[PDB]
């Protein structure tokens, strides 16, 4: 039963990626958790609505939640919310785009759905780790994947979650001060891609 | 003048280094190694002459040296350098003691390298 | 209301050259198509990115991996590292040829819409672009 007045009832993938680097500390990594497990609050989670992924990218990922993972929403919230620190040097966001393209999407088998990849970012990646980053963000784009790059402090890679933007017209950007601001605007972000899947 | 291990050349401390790493590592574990150490860096071939004192490459200090570069379209285009982002391969220049020619390389390439300073 | 064998996209003319050419060869053939004809110039986050894309992977009559496009690294030097990584200015160099890269091409992987830079001494098709005469 719908926690709050917002219950996204729509057909979508959406997959959160969590920024693993420590960039975030281990509490301001809390508040993107909580972050994440609101949204599924907010959704209307089911292999036949809003399916969910949560991915805690560092330099390599670690998926807690598959889209295919059959689980009471109850359950996952709780999953995501136990999501490990990290706290890696680096958060490849190259890499987890990678997955996000060949592993999390290596087949579409749900084409009515609109399929997001929500990326968290707080941090920059070595430049030599983003030679396939425009390859994979084209590679997601041909397969209908959205991605909605959410910059979170100082050291968001600003020139990446711009680029983004661009690649695809329905990839739109949100860029924050701190962690703080995720629920003062937890609720557009929602209505925005909830807005991005068909009925 | 130099530290133990290390090789000394006016002001100068040189390195060589029989360890893997790409670019970005060689050049930073340089800079953990004495405050103000960096890959080396040639001024002028004597520099080098004794560098070589010191696979078949070794990483040098300069790195991204295509994407430090201005672009222009054959027809005067115009674009805002802001969209051409990583737009060219990653490259940095290794060094080859033999024939003392600089290659320009993938930064994620694994050479051995020689780090400098001053002390 | 473009010649013969050329494509029309948002008011110019494409075409797609087997022939092998350096980049140099190729900008001035293009030249030489028509008044104002040059390597093609995509507008980088636009619509001009797939129709190029498109006209080079239905067309590329061969399994060539690049087309040149009219893109090029404008500095005089063989490298565009203006400093070291200690901060010493670069002025002594011993760069090889070979090794240069300073011209553009469409890449063939994701059907020829990533850019890619390549020695120019290098021959590969290309992609030529000039105003309706």
């Amino acid at each position: 039963p719908p926690l709050h007045d917002f219950y996204c009832s729509r057909l979508l993938d959406l997959v959160f990626l969590l920024d693993g680097s420590s960039r975030l500390s281990e509490a301001e990594f809390e508040v993107l958790k909580a972050f994440v497990v609101d949204m599924m609050e907010r959704l209307r989670v089911s292999q036949k609505w809003v399916r969910v992924a949560v991915v805690e990218y560092h330099d390599g990922s670690h998926a807690y939640i598959g889209l295919k993972d059959r689980k009471r929403p109850s359950e996952l919230r709780r999953i995501a919310s136990q999501v490990k620190y990290a706290g890696s040097q680096v958060a490849s966001t190259s890499e987890v785009l990678k997955y996000t393209l060949f592993q999390i999407f290596s087949k579409i088998d749900r084409p009515e759905a609109s399929r997001i990849a929500l990326l968290l970012m707080a941090s920059q990646e070595p430049q030599r780790m983003s030679r396939n980053f425009v390859r994979y963000v084209q590679g997601l784009k041909k397969k209908k994947v959205i991605v909605i790059p959410v910059g979170i402090g100082p050291h968001a890679n600003l020139k990446q979650i711009r680029l983004i933007e661009k690649q695809a017209p329905e990839n739109k950007a949100f860029v924050l001060s701190s962690v703080d601001e995720l629920e003062q605007q937890r609720d557009e972000i929602v209505s925005y891609l909830c807005d991005l899947a068909p009925e | 003048d130099c530290p133990p291990d290390w090789s000394s050349y006016e002001g100068h401390c040189y390195r060589f280094f029989k360890e893997w790493m790409h670019w970005d590592d060689a050049e930073e574990f340089c800079t953990e190694q004495q405050t103000g150490a960096h890959l080396v860096s040639f001024q002028s071939k004597e520099e080098a002459d004794f560098v070589r004192s010191l696979g078949d490459v070794v990483w040098i200090g300069l790195s991204d040296v295509w994407n430090k570069c201005r672009f222009e379209w054959t027809d005067g285009m115009e674009f805002d350098y802001d969209d051409y982002y990583l737009i060219a391969e990653y490259e940095c220049v290794a060094s080859k003691p033999t024939n003392n020619k600089w290659w320009i390389i993938p930064c994620t390439r694994f050479k051995n390298f020689v780090c400098e300073f001053q002390a | 209301d473009c010649p013969s064998g050329w494509s029309s996209y948002e008011g110019n003319c494409y075409k797609f050259f087997q022939q092998k050419m350096n980049w140099a060869d190729a900008e001035r053939f293009c030249s030489e198509q028509a008044k104002g004809g040059h390597l093609v110039s995509i507008k980088i986050y636009s619509k001009e990115k797939d129709f190029v894309g498109d006209l080079v992977t239905k067309n590329i009559q061969s399994s060539d991996l690049y087309a040149w496009i009219g893109l090029r690294v404008e500095n005089k030097e063989k490298q565009c590292s203006s400093e070291w990584s200690d901060g010493s200015s670069v002025s002594y160099e011993n760069v090889v040829e070979r090794t240069v890269k300073k011209c553009f091409a469409l890449e063939k992987d994701l059907g020829f819409v990533l850019w890619i830079n390549l020695y120019c001494a290098q021959k590969n098709p290309f992609v030529c672009k000039s105003p309706p005469p």
